[PDB]
RNA sequence: UAAAUAGUACCUGAAAUCGUUAAGAUGGAACGGAUUAAGAGAGAAAACAAGUAAAGAGGGGAAUAUUCUCUUCUUUAUUAAAAGAAACAUCAGUGAUUAAUUUAAUUUCAAUAAAGCAAUCCCCUGAAAUUGUUUUCACUUUCUCCCCGCACUAAUGUGGGGAAAACUGGCUUUAUUUCUUCAAUUAUUUUUUUUGCUGAGGAAUUUUAAAAUUAUUUGAAUUUUUCUUCUUAUAAUUUAAGUUGUUUCUAUACAGUACUUUCUUAACCCACUCGUCUUGAAAC
RNA sequence: UUGGAUAAGGUGCCUAAAUAUUCGCUCAUGAGAUCCCAUAAAAGGUGUUGGUUCAUAUGAACUAGCCCUGAAAAUGGAUGGCGCUAAAGCGGAUUACCGAUACCAAGCCAUAAAAAGAAGAAAAAAUUUUUUUUUAGAAUCUUUUUAUGAGUAGAAAAUCGUGGGGU
RNA sequence: UUUUUGUUUGCUAAUGUAAAAGAGAAAUUAUAUAUGUACCGGUACAUAAAUAAUCCUAUCAC
């Protein structure tokens, strides 16, 4: 079912598996289009793992952006700079690959950036 | 004696059917005694559904449905309702009130 | 103030405007491009003298009159604290189901209708309405059971809006009192509560 | 349909049309318990129905007969059986509406002190021609093997005994307060007395 | 707009050009339903496909 | 230009009076006829169907003839199926 | 020894598989698709609180090792606003409805209360003397009466044979239609009663123009006036120019039973092992 | 995806919807119940319904609807089952209904086409002054409009990852 | 068997509904007719013929 949260309007939850990943273990969840011949999920049977297609995207207008009603963006050293102007539209989240230290001093000028943090207690 | 009602019960029924296709959008109501479609027009209201819980859910054991009844369904006085969630099927049989407000 | 479209006569009401959205290139705009909105207007059958039964409230079943209308729709009710022990509770027409019985066509009952419409003006929806800080100092105590709700129960009393009303509807009864108590089947009518007897049909019974 | 039980007196009833109600109400979650399934009646001649049901005992699952298609002869069961074969018992819903059914030839105890309907969508004379051929169900049990008919019939003429007594004792019970509510009529205001007349009350 | 309703209402000088400039009529299924879609009109027995005259704006109405 | 919500041109008053320029002249009219009295038809009924007399007797004379007309043909019929009996 | 869950199969140690503990399910397959509901986990970045005063810890830079600034967290009281959802109302689109509606057309009639006509006759109809024209008899009501059966009936009456006028019925006159109908259908218009669903977008040189409404004024008009119309000039309203407002709750809290989500169970409906060559694959 | 209204087809239950109306026929001791579609004939019937042709309310001769005989195969068996006779059968007439990933209205995606483009202050909250959000110009782009949306073998585009290498 | 407080090491208090909201209603029986009353299947008289389209039963405190 389609979930509506404010103005970002989901179309489609249960993020897709591949078909007969159920009874074998060798296929793994990530899905893929079946080829076959008589392979069900071709013909699009009723009710039987329907594949996915275009019309499930959502809107452009409204796309990419996170519950926070912005946009996430990836930080590793100092790169802050090009932040300052748009933090109402831009949030940050610290490269996992980032020391303690360094995710210290992050936090502390972001905090006073005023702009929010996705995994702000990483790794303490 | 105490505790008055001064609303109608219904029984709840299959979804909005069709043999070997499910519909699971709409929910179909009887009610206690109208018979006709004509008369079964007279209510455009709305629907509670009440059931119980084995432990407490937000203080108290009780948490309800609301809903619509949109539109009579067929000739013998049984009704569409549309609510704010679709009902699980667990609920075929039980008792649901239809409230005299509006 | 109105607009005859095919004449509907409709009836204009001033209307503000809050509602605040981003505009699509710079600033922001206010949403409500409008001013005016026409007026609720009500049910055929409600007017001053009837009789009615609130559907919802916790006061559920208790039959009421009418008093008067705040200028919102929503109607202001009066089952006499005296007779049905029932405040004053502004509610609303199709909340309140209202009978085909009016208080007025009794004979005895027709000659306090001047005084009961000239005690109704004075009240209105900001006398209805709950204060902010009144409201702040009754969450301050909920950060043991039977002191709470006396607290709450006299702090609403202290309520420098609420006694105004009190003294209303305290005028209101003592008006009511007499000639509807002489009237034993009407007085009982007023007192007993409304319910649904499984031998009698919604549908079929008009109202 | 609302109440907590139905009990459903089976005298001159068609058995598909009996069942079509009865299975109806029982897949809305209604509880619904039949009496007196000897009295059942089939539209069609006694030797047509021996005939088919004769048909039906020689089917037979020829690999094991306990495996077999269970036939059956009480006529109690008969009812249950059809009842059961034209509701969906075969899923869990299905399986709830066929077990909140519960029927028992001739009169049981628990059932005679409760008041019986009878479905006016079933009756024979309703439902039939006066001149074309009927069957009592009781009959073709004994025919088929049932051999316990006499006996519900002796029951039956035994019960009846104490139906009378004690119907002829709420009749004069009714009788009596009906006339101790006429007398006392009187003794009310007129505004009440009136109140009451006008509306035959 | 009322220039095209008499132009189309009687058979006046423009067509070629109203009829090219008005796009196809999307009309919603009937109220009520059709009679039969596999059978004549003029039949006896039900049906709908043929010749209506004067009768088309009945099913127009529940068309619209 | 943006595409707004297309009123509806046959019920929403404005939108229908700015597409026909005519139409709150041509309800106007029909106001006025609809808002007449009653007594004028209850004393013009009969002078609007005593004055149809010579039509009714026309519309009598008509499908008189036409029925004499199939009479005959049923008469015509009948005699030829006599002649042909022998 | 830093680590022995690095202990000689010694860097990491997945999968098939197996073990333990816990939770759940278990009526001839299991697993699943779509919709949920209950449970058990987690979760604060929108899921309420910016600033304002005080004090604890820090910090910085400008001013010429002391002033000022910006401040970031813990506490205290000090107050916001907003966001979502529910309810109500309004509007627009979109239907379903429940009562209608002017004026015409189509052999409609039906009554009212005062006259007359006609007796197997009348408005109808039926049978006989290059088509139309005319003629004859034969047609109904009875609680009317006679003769035969005289009680014979389905019958509180009756079969058959004969008499009767004429309330019944039909026709031609006058005045009315609300004592009573004005039917049914089509053309041309008009409203109405109860309510379901949706609310896209956000207009710095078309969200303006006019379009309508009100209240003035202008001349005129005609269907002849309180929704009568056409503008001269004015100011706003919106039915124009895609849903706006009001009251609550979330909620006065920093993780919970609420709220969002993952997982497991069930529930109504559906679902034949894939890949393959093949006209034809789930295939015995 | 959200609502409305349908097609074929059904309205006793399974199975969502009419034991709906109304007009006639049918007693079957192996009734009958949709084209493809899952068999039935020649001949008959003093069963019953309606007709036509003749003879003096009767005799005969025909005529067509349903029904009966003809009518027999092997695991136990199928109008799909149950069952169905004032039908839930047959053949109509009538309305009301339920019924789609079809149709209509609205929203969103993608493709194709289309119209057009290489520089300025708005609002809210406190109290005139501060705070609070933006103040946009990327051509394989930005804004907007319409239409359409199925696919094996097959082809093309945008794509997402992997071992490396300059940058 | 009666009353109150509760069921908010693998454990050592502890919970679940296929259906409360007046879940009210005992004659049998035949359909081209029945049931009761007094007599000896019959005699005579009432009762019944839209039957649940009914009746009973709830608010008046303290």
């Amino acid at each position: 079912a389609v979930k509506k949260v404010g103005k970002i309007i989901k179309k489609r939850t249960k993020k897709f598996t591949r078909f007969q990943s159920n009874r074998f273990m060798r296929v793994k969840p990530a899905w893929r289009k079946p080829r076959g011949i008589d392979c069900r999920v071709r013909r699009r049977y009723k009710g039987t793992n329907l594949m996915p297609s275009i019309g499930y995207g959502s809107n452009k207008k409204t796309k990419f952006l996170l519950p926070n009603n912005k946009y996430k963006y990836v930080v590793k050293n100092k790169e802050m700079e090009p932040l300052i102007m748009n933090h109402t539209k831009y949030c940050v989240q610290i490269a996992h690959n980032v020391s303690s230290k360094k995710r210290k001093q992050i936090i502390e000028r972001a905090k006073q950036m005023n702009v929010s943090v996705i995994n702000a207690k990483a790794r303490l | 004696l105490q505790a008055v009602r001064l609303y109608e019960k219904g029984v709840i029924l299959g979804y909005k059917r069709s043999q070997r296709n499910q519909d699971p959008n709409f929910t179909l109501i009887s009610i206690k005694n109208v018979n006709t479609k004509k008369h079964a027009q007279f209510y455009v209201k709305r629907v509670a559904y009440v059931y119980r819980t084995t432990k407490h859910h937000d203080g108290v054991k009780i948490k309800c449905i609301w809903g619509k009844v949109c539109r009579t369904h067929g000739n013998s006085g049984v009704i569409r309702a549309k609510f704010k969630t679709h009902i699980p099927p667990k609920a075929f049989g039980d008792r649901v009130r239809i409230l005299m407000y509006p | 103030k109105h607009y005859n479209v095919k004449g509907k006569k409709k009836v204009l009401v001033p209307v503000n405007a809050k509602k605040t959205i981003n505009k699509k290139y710079f600033g922001r705009k206010v949403a409500s491009k409008k001013k005016y909105v026409v007026q609720r207007k009500l049910r055929k059958s409600i007017e001053v003298g009837k009789v009615a039964i609130i559907l919802t409230g916790k006061h559920m079943g208790k039959r009421c009159i009418i008093t008067k209308i705040l200028n919102s729709g929503l109607l202001a009710v009066v089952g006499p604290y005296e007779i049905n022990g029932v405040p004053l509770k502004r509610v609303d027409s199709r909340y309140l189901v209202v009978t085909s019985t009016n208080i007025f066509n009794f004979e005895n009952i027709a000659k306090l209708k001047d005084d009961f419409l000239n005690y109704a003006q004075d009240i209105d929806d900001d006398s209805f309405i709950k204060t902010l800080e009144i409201k702040k100092k009754q969450k301050k105590l909920l950060k043991f059971m039977n002191n709470v709700i006396d607290k709450i129960k006299e702090i609403r009393k202290e309520d420098p809006k609420v006694q105004k009303l009190e003294g209303i509807q305290k005028d209101i009864g003592s008006l009511l009192k007499p000639e509807i108590l002489k009237n034993k089947v009407f007085a009982h009518y007023l007192k007993s509560k409304f319910t649904l007897r499984n031998d009698m049909v919604l549908h079929k019974m008009k109202f | 349909m609302y109440k907590k039980e139905y009990v459903i007196d089976c005298k001159g009833h068609l058995l598909g049309r009996l069942a079509s109600l009865i299975a109806k109400e029982l897949l809305n979650g209604q509880r619904i318990v039949a009496v007196r399934c000897e009295d059942i009646n089939i539209s069609g001649s006694l030797y047509r129905n021996k005939l088919k049901y004769q048909e039906f005992l020689r089917l037979r699952t020829n690999t094991n007969p306990k495996k077999g298609p269970l036939h059956l002869r009480e006529p109690s069961k008969i009812l249950w059986r059809c009842v059961r074969g034209m509701l969906p018992h075969k899923t869990y819903k299905g399986q709830l509406a066929l077990k909140k059914l519960k029927v028992c030839v001739g009169m049981p105890y628990p059932y005679d002190k409760k008041k019986k309907y009878v479905l006016p969508s079933a009756l024979r004379a309703f439902r039939l021609k006066k001149h074309r051929r009927y069957c009592r169900l009781g009959t073709l049990s004994s025919r088929v093997g049932w051999n316990y008919d006499t006996l519900v019939k002796k029951n039956e003429v035994l019960r009846k005994q104490v139906s009378k007594a004690y119907y002829k004792k709420k009749v004069n019970n009714l009788n009596e307060k009906k006339e101790i509510k006429t007398e006392a009529l009187n003794l009310i205001n007129p505004e009440q007395r009136q109140v009451l007349e006008n509306f035959g009350y | 707009i009322e220039d095209m309703v008499y132009q189309l209402y009687t058979c006046g000088p423009v067509f070629k050009k109203v009829n090219n400039f008005l796009w196809a009529f999307k009309l919603k299924p009937p109220r009520k339903g059709f009679k039969a879609k596999r059978h004549a009109f003029n039949e006896p027995r039900p049906g709908d496909w043929g010749n209506r005259e004067a009768h088309i704006n009945e099913l127009i109405n529940r068309m619209i | 230009k943006k595409r707004l919500q297309n009123k509806n041109s046959l019920t929403n008053f404005a939108v229908r009076c700015r597409l026909n320029p005519a139409y709150k002249l041509l309800r106007s009219l029909a106001v006025l006829r609809m808002r007449k009295s009653i007594l004028e038809k209850s004393k013009n009924k009969k002078e609007k169907r005593v004055q149809k007399q010579i039509q009714k007797k026309e519309l009598q004379k008509i499908n008189h003839d036409y029925y004499k007309g199939v009479a005959k043909a049923v008469k015509k019929k009948k005699k030829r199926e006599e002649k042909k009996a022998k």
